[PDB]
Formats: C-alpha cells, sequence, structure tokens
C-alpha cells in the first residue's frame, strides 16, 4: 500500500503525504473513540443496509417520509382509497396500506430475481442515481437515470441495436462465446419495469403495458395507480423515502438472487 | 443459459459511456480522501470506444472532469487501480552560412 | 444519543478495577458512571443539532473555533480525553514500549531517558495545573515529541483550545508573550470560522481530574496516581498511536 | 387581494425580454458636456476635462464599450407552475 | 385518467399468447405473478371515523335523539334543510385530521417568538426507537423546546394531576423556563472558563455578523455611486 | 444472398417483439378488409398514399386488426398492415 | 395509530402559519421556524419536508409555509438569519429586565401576547464576568451608524458626550463604512415584542 | 452627501440583517408595497365628501375596485354614496 510514497527525512519533518496517512491511521484507530452514536439516521445507510420486507414497520416508513402524500389541490381523486386523512395542507397516505403493497411488490421483484430475470429500475429525478445503480447492482439487474428514449421496448431494434448482449450460466458467468448475429439482434425485454416517478415518465409505463410486461411503482397522491401492475402508495418527492422503497426492493431481489444461486449450486 | 445485456446500463440512452463514467465514479468514491497536490482523448477519439453517433459535449466534458480530477490525487498516494482505469484515456533548426549571414 | 462503549473484559474490570493503579469504585467513579453522566449531558446538548450524528473528536474539532457553544466543546473534549485515557489504562484487549518510541522520545529531549522523561511529565503535572486537568505526551507535524498540559477539558489536538495555562491566576511575560504569538497566528488563519491548521497528536493521555484518583488516592497524592499510571499502561495502544 | 388564474395556454413566454443594461459613459459625458455648455457661453475652460474626457471615450469608437434568459425558464416551468388539473 | 385494463391483466394476454403459440417460451415473470396476484378493484372506499380526533363520519342525530330544547328554547320537532341532504361525499373525501396539541403549538410560538429562531432538524431517526417518560420534559434523543413542553401538558391532562388543560400548559411553560435558564448559564459560564484558562477564539459571533456586514455595504457603495453618477448625467 | 412476405413479416416480428415466427407463418391467415388509395395536399402537388387494413387470426379465438400506409405500391402498405396485425393479437371469448 | 404517530412527529410540531417570508415592514422578532438539516442530509436534498430541496440551495438553514403548493413548489426562503441575532445578544450578554416594575415573568383563559422576553435571552441580571484582564464593568461591542446604530443584529438608541466632526461629517451618509465601538447600557423590552437597546459611542 | 432613495433607515426597534443593508433589499422594499374597509355601509357618508373624496381621482372620477381595494359590494355601495353626494350640492 502506497508504492510511492517518498518518506521524509528522519531529522526532518512530516512531509505532506506522510502527515496525511498519519491522520488516516489516527482516523481509522482512535477518532471514533469517545462514545458510539446509537439511534441516528445515516442517508447512506439506507442504500448499503437496507431492511428485509418482513422487518420494516409503519413507523419506519413514517420517519422515511412516505406518508407525506403530493397536496390537497393536486389530488387525483383515483388514489382515494389509498390516503389516510389530509394534514398540513397535504394528503397523507395510509400507511399500513403502504406497507402491504410494498411487501407484494417486494415479493413479485424476488421471485423474478429467483427465476433469472431482467429487474430494470427507472428513475429520472435527480438525486436518485447512485442508490438507483446499487440496485441494479445488488440484484444483477438494471437500471436508467438519464432519460428513458421513448420506445426502448416498442421499438427496440432501433434503439437497443447496437450494445452488446452477453450468455450466463445458470450461475452468473459470461461464458463468453461468440454470439451469433442473428442472436445478437432480438430484443432482450425486462421481466420487471420499477419505476420511482410514474407520474414523470408515463411513456415508458405504456410501453411497459404495450410490451407486456409487469410493473412496480411508488405511485403518489397525485399518480394514477391503475397505469401499473403493482402500485406501492407513497411519497415519490422527497429522496430518502424513495430510496428506502427502493433499497427494500433491491433487497428482496438480492435474497431471491441468493436463493438462486444456491440451488443452482445444489 | 440465457442471453443477457452486457452493461448494467444497457436501456439508457448511451449505454457505453454511462458505464465508463461509473467506474471512475466509484473510484472516485473509493480515493474520495486523498488529497489532490492533462493529454486526455479527444471527443471523436473518445466517440470511438464510448457511445459513438450518441456521445453529446456536456457526457465528455462530464467524463474529462472525472479523469481529471483523479489524475489530480497526489502522485504519491496514488494507486495502480487509479493509473489502469486512466491510462484509456491518455493520448529543423535555422543556422548562420559558411560566411555567418542568414538567408532568408 | 451518544452512549458509552463497552470496554473489554468488562466484567473482570467490574469486578477488580484495574490491578495497580485504580481499584473496583475508582474505576468505575472514572469510568461506568462519570464517563456516562458525560455521554448524557452531551446528547442533552446536542440532541436535535446537526452534532447529534458525529463522533466525540469530530464534534470537539468542528466545536472548537465557536466561543459560544463551549460546554459542548468541553464535555466532547472530556468524553474522548477519558476514553483515550481509559485505552492507555487497559492490561489486555507483558507488552513493552517500542523501540521506535524509545529513539523519538530520545531525538526529542536531548538523548535522555524514557525515566527521566516521566519524572519531568510528573514535575509539569505537579507544578502547571491546579484543580483539574489532563496531562498528554504529544506529536506535532515535527517528528518529535512534548508534554502537554490541559487545565480541564483542553484539548491536545487544537492549539487555540490547549488550554495550557491559567490568566486566573497571575502569568509570566514569556508565557504572555506567547499567548500574543498565538492570537497572531489565529488571526492570519483567514477564514470565515477563523481555524489553524493543527497536525498534534497524543501519545499518552493521563486524567488528571478527581474522578480517577480521589477515592483511591484522597486529595492529595494525585502526583503518586500519576505515577501509578505511568509505570503501569497499556504499552501496545500507544505503540500503535506513534507511526505516521 | 384579486387573484387572476389564466385558462391552459400554449406555451408561457414573454414576447420580448429586456436587459436593462446601464446606459453609455460615452454618451453620458456627451450630456454633460451640452449641459455645460448651456451654461457659461459657447466653450469656456470650466468643461476643459470634461471634453478631454469625451475625447478619451470616444477615440476608437463612436460609443465605447459594444440577453436574459426569462423565456427559456417560463417554457421550462410553464407545466409546473400550472394549476392545470390531472389527466 | 381512465381505469387501464392492460397495466394489471399482463398474465392473462400472456397466459393467451402461450395458449396459441405466439409465445414458444414462458416470461420468467409469469409464475411469479400468477403466484402474487395485482388488486385490479380499483374502488372508491368509504371511511366511517377521523382517525386523528375519533368522531363518527357516517351517523345523523335525530329529532328522538334531541329530546331536550335547544339554543334559543325551541323543541327539535322535524328534520332540518340539512339532515334531509344525501351526505355522501362526507364518506368519501378523506378526514381533515385534528390534534389539540396544534393550538398548543400556535400559542407557545405567538408567546414565544424567538423560539423559532432556534434550529428545527425534521429529518426523523427511527420513531419506534423512543421511549419518553413525560413525567418529565428532559428526555435523551429529543432535545429542549416548545414541544417537550406539549408533550408534558398532554401528560399531565392525561393523568389528570392537573384536570385543567390551561393550568397543564402553564406548569409545562414553567418547567421549560427553568431549563433555558440552566442553558444559558451552562455557555456563559463555559465561555468563561475558557477565557479564563486562555483559550483562544478566532472569530466571535459579532465579530463575524460585522464582517458580513461589511462585504455587503462595500458591494452597495460601489453601485450607489455609479448610480449617483447616472442621476448626475 | 437471396408466403415469402408472411415468413419475412413473421421473422421480424420475431427480433422486434420476440413471437414465434413458425405460428405467424402458419396458423394465423390474413385477409384485407379495406384498400383505399389516399392523398395528401403538399406544396409540392397531391401526394398519393396506399392504405391497407388487414386483418389477421389464427382460427382459435385469437385475432387481430392492423393497418399500414405507404407512398411506395400497395403491397407495401398491406404489409405494413399486416404487421400491425400480428403485433396487435387478441383473445376474444 | 397512526394518526398518533403523526400527531407526535417531526412536520406536526412545526407549528403552520401563512404569514409572508418576504415582509419588508418592520421586523421586531422571528416570523418563522429555522429549519437546519445536517451536511450528510443536504448532500442527497432531504430537509425531512413532503419533497427534495433544489440542488441550488446550499445553506444547510431554511424556512418555509407549504410543505407542497398548486404551483408544485414548497413555499420556502434559504435563511435563517434570526438565530444568529440571538447568539449576537447572547455574546453581547447585556441581560433584558422590564424597565417597569413587574416580577419576572418565567417566576411565580390564553394570552396569545409575548411572556416577557420571546426566548432570544434566558439570562438573569444579577450576575458579572470575569476575565483575565479583571471583571467587566463595560461591555465593550462594534456596531455602524446609519444616520440610531447597528449593534450586532439589532438596532439601537445612541448617545455619546460630544458629537464628533472628523468621522461623521467627513462621510456624512458613509457613516455605515466605519465600524464605532459601542457601550450597551441597558436592553428593554416593549409590549409589541421590540428590544429597545441603548449604547454609547466610544472615541 | 447621498440622496434618500438609495440608502435603507433601519428603525429604532427593528431587528436587521447583513442583506439588509444592501442594494437589493432596497429594490425588494421598493417593489413591495380605512373606514370603509373597517365595515360599515358607505351610504352613510353621502353627507361627508370629505371622506368620500378620499375614493375618487384628483378630477373628479370615481376609483376602480381594483384601486381602491374593496369588497365588490361595498365599492358599489360607495360608488352610488358619491353619485348621490354629487346630486346634492355638497361634493
Ligand atoms: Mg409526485
Ligand atoms: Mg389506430
Amino acid at each position: 500500500p502506497y508504492p510511492n510514497l517518498i518518506p521524509s527525512a528522519n531529522d526532518k519533518p512530516y512531509s505532506s503525504q506522510e502527515l496525511f496517512l498519519r491522520q488516516l491511521n489516527h482516523s481509522m484507530r482512535t477518532a471514533k473513540l469517545g462514545a458510539t452514536i446509537s439511534k441516528v439516521y445515516y442517508p447512506h445507510k439506507d442504500i448499503f443496509y437496507p431492511p428485509l420486507p418482513e422487518n420494516i414497520t409503519v413507523e419506519s416508513l413514517m420517519s422515511a417520509g412516505v406518508h407525506l402524500g403530493q397536496s390537497t389541490s393536486l389530488w387525483r381523486s383515483s388514489t382515494q382509497s389509498y390516503i389516510y386523512g389530509e394534514y398540513k395542507g397535504i394528503h397523507i397516505i395510509d400507511l399500513n396500506q403502504t406497507l402491504s403493497y410494498l411487501k407484494r411488490a417486494a415479493k413479485v421483484v424476488e421471485g423474478v430475481s429467483e427465476s433469472g430475470g431482467i429487474i430494470l429500475f427507472l428513475g429520472t429525478r435527480q438525486g436518485q442515481k447512485r442508490g438507483l445503480e446499487e440496485a441494479a447492482k445488488k440484484t444483477h439487474g438494471y437500471y436508467v437515470s438519464t432519460r428513458w428514449i421513448p420506445g426502448t421496448l416498442t421499438n427496440s431494434t432501433e434503439i437497443s441495436g447496437i450494445w452488446e448482449k452477453q450468455e450466463i450460466d445458470s450461475n452468473d458467468n459470461p461464458t463468453e462465446r461468440a454470439l451469433s448475429p442473428n442472436e445478437t439482434s432480438k430484443q432482450v425485454k425486462p421481466d420487471l419495469l420499477v419505476v420511482l416517478n410514474p407520474t414523470e415518465n408515463r411513456n415508458a409505463l405504456l410501453e411497459a403495458i404495450k410490451s407486456r410486461v409487469p410493473t412496480i411503482a411508488i405511485i403518489d397522491t397525485d399518480s394514477e395507480p391503475s397505469l401499473v401492475t403493482y402500485p406501492i402508495p407513497g411519497n415519490d418527492d422527497s429522496l430518502r423515502s424513495v430510496n428506502f422503497l427502493l433499497g427494500v426492493l433491491a433487497r428482496a431481489g438480492q435474497r431471491g438472487l441468493q436463493n438462486r444461486l444456491a440451488r443452482n449450486n445444489e | 443459459r440465457r442471453i443477457v445485456p452486457k452493461l448494467a446500463t444497457f436501456y439508457s440512452a448511451n449505454p457505453n459511456h454511462e458505464d465508463r463514467i461509473n467506474r471512475l465514479e466509484r473510484l472516485l468514491r473509493k480515493y474520495i480522501k486523498l488529497p489532490s497536490q492533462a493529454p486526455w482523448i479527444s471527443f471523436d477519439e473518445y466517440a470511438l470506444i464510448g457511445g459513438g453517433t450518441k456521445l453529446k459535449p456536456t457526457q465528455y466534458t462530464q467524463l474529462l472532469y472525472m479523469l481529471n480530477k483523479l489524475h489530480n490525487i497526489d502522485p504519491q498516494l496514488t494507486n495502480d487501480e487509479i493509473t489502469s482505469e486512466l491510462s484509456q484515456y491518455y493520448k529543423k533548426i535555422k543556422t548562420l552560412d559558411e560566411f555567418g549571414r542568414s538567408i532568408a | 444519543i451518544h452512549v458509552v462503549p463497552k470496554l473489554p473484559n468488562s466484567k473482570a474490570l467490574l469486578q477488580n478495577g484495574v490491578p495497580n493503579i485504580l481499584s473496583s469504585s475508582g474505576f468505575k467513579t472514572v469510568w461506568f458512571d462519570y464517563q456516562r453522566y458525560l455521554c448524557d449531558k452531551l446528547t442533552l446538548a446536542t440532541a436535535g443539532q446537526s452534532l447529534e450524528s458525529y463522533y466525540p473528536f469530530h464534534i470537539l474539532l468542528k466545536t472548537a473555533g465557536n466561543p459560544l457553544q463551549s460546554n459542548i466543546f468541553n464535555l466532547a473534549s472530556s468524553i474522548h480525553n477519558n476514553h483515550l485515557f481509559v485505552e492507555n489504562i487497559l492490561p489486555s484487549a507483558k507488552t513493552e514500549p517500542s523501540r521506535l518510541f524509545l529513539s523519538k522520545i530520545k531525538d526529542s529531549f536531548n538523548g535522555s531517558d524514557w525515566e527521566v522523561v516521566k519524572e519531568e511529565m510528573i514535575y509539569r503535572a505537579e507544578n502547571e495545573v491546579l484543580g483539574q486537568g489532563w496531562l498528554f505526551l504529544v506529536e506535532n507535524n515535527e517528528k518529535k515529541l512534548f508534554i502537554l498540559t490541559s487545565n480541564n477539558n483542553g484539548t491536545p489536538y487544537y492549539f487555540p483550545r490547549n488550554q495550557s495555562f491559567d490568566l486566573n491566576s497571575a502569568i509570566s511575560i514569556d508565557e504572555f508573550a506567547t499567548l500574543k504569538q498565538m492570537k497572531e497566528l489565529i488571526g492570519k488563519s483567514t477564514k470565515l470560522n477563523g481555524k489553524v491548521q493543527d497536525w498534534t497528536m497524543p501519545i499518552i493521555c493521563v486524567n488528571l481530574w478527581d474522578h480517577a484518583y480521589l477515592h483511591d488516592y484522597g486529595v492529595g497524592n494525585r502526583s503518586k496516581y500519576v505515577k501509578n499510571v505511568l509505570d503501569n499502561l497499556n504499552w501496545s495502544v500507544v505503540n500503535n498511536r506513534i507511526f505516521s | 387581494p384579486p387573484v387572476y388564474r389564466l385558462p391552459p395556454l400554449p406555451r408561457l413566454k414573454v414576447k420580448k425580454p429586456i436587459i436593462r443594461q446601464e446606459a453609455n459613459k460615452c454618451l453620458v459625458l456627451m450630456s454633460n458636456l451640452l449641459q455645460c455648455w448651456s451654461s457659461y457661453g459657447h466653450m469656456s475652460p470650466k468643461c476643459a476635462g470634461l471634453v478631454t474626457e469625451l475625447k478619451s471615450c470616444t477615440s476608437e469608437s463612436a460609443l465605447g464599450k459594444r440577453k436574459s434568459n426569462i423565456n427559456y425558464h417560463a417554457a421550462r416551468l410553464y407545466d409546473r407552475i400550472n394549476g392545470k388539473p390531472h389527466d | 385518467m381512465k381505469i387501464q385494463t392492460n397495466a394489471v391483466n399482463v398474465l392473462q394476454r400472456t397466459s393467451a399468447y402461450l395458449k396459441s403459440g405466439l409465445l414458444k417460451e414462458t416470461p420468467a415473470w409469469y409464475n411469479v405473478v400468477a403466484s402474487i396476484p395485482p388488486s385490479t378493484k380499483f374502488t372508491r372506499e368509504p371511511r366511517f371515523k377521523n382517525p386523528s380526533n375519533g368522531h363518527i363520519i357516517g351517523k345523523l342525530v335525530d329529532v328522538t335523539e334531541q329530546p331536550h330544547a335547544n339554543n334559543k328554547g325551541l323543541y327539535k320537532t322535524r328534520p332540518n334543510s340539512s339532515d334531509k341532504r344525501v351526505g355522501v361525499k362526507r364518506l368519501y373525501r378523506p378526514p381533515k385530521l385534528t390534534y389539540v396539541e396544534d393550538r398548543l403549538r400556535s400559542l407557545f410560538y405567538k408567546q414565544h417568538p424567538w423560539e423559532l429562531s432556534r434550529p428545527k432538524i425534521l429529518v426523523e431517526n427511527e420513531i419506534g426507537d423512543e421511549n419518553y417518560d413525560w413525567s418529565h420534559m428532559l428526555q435523551i434523543g429529543r432535545p429542549l423546546d416548545g414541544e417537550s413542553v406539549i408533550q408534558r401538558t398532554m401528560y399531565l391532562i392525561k393523568t389528570k394531576q392537573y384536570g385543567d388543560m390551561v393550568e397543564a400548559y402553564d406548569h409545562a411553560r414553567y418547567e421549560f423556563y427553568a431549563l433555558r435558564m440552566q442553558e444559558e448559564t451552562e455557555q456563559q459560564v463555559a465561555l468563561e472558563e475558557a477565557e479564563m484558562f486562555g483559550s483562544l477564539f478566532g472569530v466571535s459571533a459579532i465579530e463575524h455578523g460585522i464582517q458580513k456586514e461589511q462585504e455587503v455595504l462595500d458591494v452597495w457603495e460601489k453601485k450607489v455611486v455609479e448610480e449617483t453618477e447616472l442621476m448626475a448625467a | 444472398l437471396p408466403k415469402s412476405k408472411s415468413a419475412d413479416v413473421a421473422a421480424g416480428l420475431h427480433k422486434q417483439t420476440g413471437v414465434d415466427p413458425d405460428y405467424i407463418t402458419r396458423k394465423l391467415t390474413m385477409k384485407p378488409l379495406v384498400m383505399k388509395r389516399v392523398s395528401n395536399q403538399t406544396g409540392k402537388g397531391k401526394i398519393a398514399s396506399f392504405y391497407a387494413l388487414v386483418v389477421v387470426g389464427d382460427k382459435n379465438g385469437m385475432v387481430g386488426l392492423g393497418e399500414g400506409k405507404s407512398r411506395e405500391e400497395m403491397s407495401k402498405a398491406i404489409f405494413k398492415a399486416h404487421w400491425d396485425a400480428v403485433r396487435n393479437l387478441k383473445e376474444i371469448p | 395509530t397512526l394518526a398518533e404517530l403523526l400527531g407526535r412527529s417531526r412536520i406536526a410540531q412545526v407549528a403552520n402559519n401563512h404569514k409572508p417570508l418576504t415582509y419588508t415592514g418592520k421586523k421586531f422578532h422571528p416570523t418563522h421556524q429555522i429549519i437546519e438539516t445536517k451536511p450528510s442530509t443536504l448532500y442527497r436534498q432531504e430537509w425531512g419536508l413532503k419533497s427534495a430541496i433544489p440542488s441550488k440551495i446550499k445553506s444547510r438553514y431554511l424556512v418555509y409555509n407549504d410543505l407542497d403548493t398548486l404551483e408544485r413548489i414548497t413555499t420556502f426562503e434559504p435563511r435563517g438569519g434570526t438565530q444568529w441575532n440571538r447568539l449576537r445578544f447572547q455574546e453581547m450578554g447585556v441581560p433584558i429586565v422590564s424597565n417597569i416594575g413587574r416580577q419576572n415573568p418565567f417566576f411565580k383563559k390564553f394570552n396569545t401576547e409575548i411572556i416577557g422576553t420571546g426566548g432570544l435571552s434566558y439570562s438573569l441580571p444579577g450576575k458579572l464576568k470575569n476575565s483575565p484582564n479583571g471583571v467587566i464593568q463595560r461591555t465593550v461591542v462594534p456596531g455602524r451608524i446609519l444616520n440610531l446604530a447597528a449593534i450586532g443584529g439589532f438596532v439601537a438608541d445612541v448617545v455619546f458626550f460630544q458629537s464628533p466632526p472628523s468621522s461623521f461629517n467627513s462621510m456624512g451618509d458613509f457613516i455605515r463604512m466605519k465600524t464605532f465601538l459601542f457601550e450597551i447600557l441597558e436592553a428593554s423590552m416593549e409590549k409589541n415584542g421590540s428590544v429597545s437597546m441603548h449604547a454609547r459611542l466610544l472615541e | 452627501k447621498i440622496d434618500q432613495s438609495l440608502s435603507k433607515k433601519l428603525p429604532k426597534g427593528t431587528i436587521y440583517d447583513p442583506f439588509d443593508f444592501s442594494m437589493g433589499r432596497i429594490h425588494l422594499d421598493r417593489k413591495y408595497q380605512d373606514i370603509m374597509k373597517s365595515g360599515a355601509n358607505p351610504l352613510e357618508f353621502y353627507a361627508r365628501p370629505r371622506i368620500l373624496s378620499r375614493y375618487v381621482t384628483s378630477t373628479g372620477r370615481i376609483q376602480h375596485r381594483d384601486i381602491t381595494g374593496l369588497s365588490a359590494k361595498n365599492q358599489r355601495r360607495l360608488s352610488k354614496a358619491i353619485r348621490r353626494c354629487q346630486a346634492i350640492g355638497l361634493m
């Protein structure tokens, strides 16, 4: 480690790099020392250590901010059943309902991962990218943060024509043999589209239902819930609530992947 | 067996570029604490490996930014992995006569 | 919420204390109660602030420059300093002082012995701090070590909050000049918060508060307590917190 | 107070956006000189430095030195800022 | 927006394809979707209780249920105009959640404007993890604020130490004040101690403020001079 | 190197949307319903366009309508209509 | 129930108001609850509100009215200046006492009027403040003269022995530039909630 | 010396802010700026030209509800009262 470090002379003081290394060493050993800080929210911890669908409660959802629906004046009355009441000039999403729908969604995510399906996480909002990529990594899955070019599934051959396809084991090993030009040009459709802002990409949803793909979406109090197969009522605007739901879904899919790998090994 | 896309960004607009950016981003994240203290491939050169016709100026500028910052990591603290990742993106005198006069 | 960390062989410590320097009761007074109290106070101070997420050391470093919210700094400083002291104490988690450490000492103190250095430290402790405080053996950006006393919750890390001498009592001319120089240096920093750069690291913290010694050693014999601590401390820990 | 909600429009845009830049220095100097010459007769040496300053300004060209993104924002944020009911 | 048939009937549409022979191979999701069916029952469901209060939504007070005389001493012998109108929209429109604590909060910040200046973190830590005994105000995870007062008032009301709400509120306020005073004294004395033992603060709060003002003033001055010049000419 | 049209359609469908080509070739049978010539008044002039509308269906309750259009001759328009029909196959009860 | 949790929770805790965020009139005390984030939460745009807040905001503090509006934007202003005024006041250390002969309200249907001070100072008047140099009799604070003097986030009435011409008349309406020292005598608080300080110019 | 328009005079009892000294504050202030509104029918004031003349332009025209800023009914009553006044000698 640190092969190019030119250490200063013993008579001389520390160099800048040497000093930095010393600081790092101190940080690793004795900085986080005096106390330990239990019961506090670190944003990163929801992405890298999301809870299982089972262990989620209503309280956790409330803390995440999932309960906060759009607004009283921006109400799609189609979503009436999901909403608990109004408060602070804002519809508040029934969170027991949210929980049950999330569990249902989580189970279907797990199932397709187990079957070895292509899961696609779609999230066009600003802060969502990193968490989306993490989720995609967790299950051997896919994501979209930069905008969804209309017709990725309906007009697949024009759009997704010149990108490399692969082969895969019952495990996830590339088994790198040459794909034939006929073998390459076929569409590779997702087996689960999961969106974080269905109201912002109506188009993607429409192609999914045309292309015959089951889809999951965070339905806020202004979003149409009929436009998807498995709606999760919740707060799609705040970045952390979305991440929490997304991270849970990723964890559910991860589990199913692990189970598939285990059964392959067997 | 299953036929499946290589890149996790496959479905995005410019998938190859996005994938390329992701590795650099990961590296930056890894060595984000390392203290900081030119000949990068052209747009056209980058396109041939990256997006091609789907490569945009903004994407290229982002890529440059990612590379430059990584490069700036104090040479003494830099890693082998970082340098390997960056490796990809690199790349007559007149005199007087016998009689001491300058022709032009 | 800030809670006290679980020490290694905790039950054994509770039963005995520390073989030589601190009793079962005396160790409880310094750590299992006082540290807890400090943590609770820090939590109360920094419950709903942005400081709740940060560790004590990082809180102290954040807070150091701010004149108001000195209470938070004091508490954070105490918590960190006290755990450093406990780490130094602990029997395990026999070890001798390192060769490198000895060489560094020799370089620093005009080629003197480790026993001599200890003696100088205890003399400093006796003379400098009245009432409460801390006794550090620190290392700075110049590789040589030096002895650093602090008067109650003064940190060894950041020199404007060293809290190294008492202006409640009368002071020397040289001390005043040093203070003036420090102030000038601080003014030269030129940042909005106004915080200088400093790379002082503690190697041997010792707790000159009455929460350690007073039960076992009485109101006098603080020097004796300090000597005992110096004689029997975790050397492996010290060695670990020495090299760059 | 009386709020006024517009109907659904094709495109919110100001027909012409004014930048409201500062007036030219050379022009100002010329105006000052003119004002001075209104008083004090035709060309008295009270405005001796002013004329010199004007000359210095208008040596390379008659004027010394030679847009507001408001439409892009309106265009961007119209769909948000609408109180347009759902689809 | 019409209720979309085609987002939830996916497996049926694929099952038909599979039956036909349009699809040779089944999708990965097909079995999973069969196992876990969608809702597909996009109804407007009525609600009979306000959850916050616990008021009943559905019921109507009858003429027989109001035997005694009204305000202005008239006996109700008939249904009124509102008792005949079919109040179905009330069952369906979601309830406005009301709390007694909201009024107390409003009162507190009216009485203590400068409590608003104390910054408030709204990013929740685990709401399930907490466990506050409102016998006292000072809880551990929670800071000292008007909220804590209000919680104390509510606790008092519940326990019936102070039967009246106002008295309980006053008591909570008085508890708060002492704590605040103690907090104030702590900081000042800590500052004094720091001053005594040769601590050095590079930038005090007032000094910082002055510096901040100075830059703004400098910006103003140059602009103001230009404006005066413009006006002159 | 180089019924046939129907096979080509089926192959194209298989690429675009993963549908079974052999089924499309054999079991599906198509039928044109309307076969207009249709025009647009462009600045260049009147620009004619061949409009087809072609029901395709496996004779076991699986049926689809499709329309297609070509400025070039009607065969291309019919092909497009057929393609559209096979994309829109539908199980009638 | 969920309802109970909602009532408890940190958004319900912020007492609602629809007062202007831009109020160009006289500001005697804070209008809105200041709301801070942590740096980490700011980095991923989360403030503990309904929505994400724009990445353009780099300040940790803000003020708001509506969680979400018809315009599909939270009504906020990224500023928390009122905390700094309070902190300045605390630093100055001039204890607020009622000039009228009355008991201190903090000791012993609803009254909406301000109970004593609004909570800018819970300091008590009887203390002295020692230092290395000694016991501070006169509180020295730097401020700016406007024409009244701005002294650490508060405007204050001023008095002096003789009006100094050299400093004043050299720059008649640019007196705001030069910071002068002040000796703050006492701080009274009126019914409207205005802090009426009184300073003395030092030279 | 300098004019009054380019310098915000902070009042005596008020709080201020670093921003409050700026040009931008002054601009903001410039941007952002009665018995009939109090709740009494204006048709009591038809023998009181002094008060009705407040709701009238220098020439004599009645001011619009956009200008005067009244309740529509109250505005119409005011207008009626004014018209009554000018039918009489007074006003
Ligand atoms: Mg939304
Ligand atoms: Mg059609």
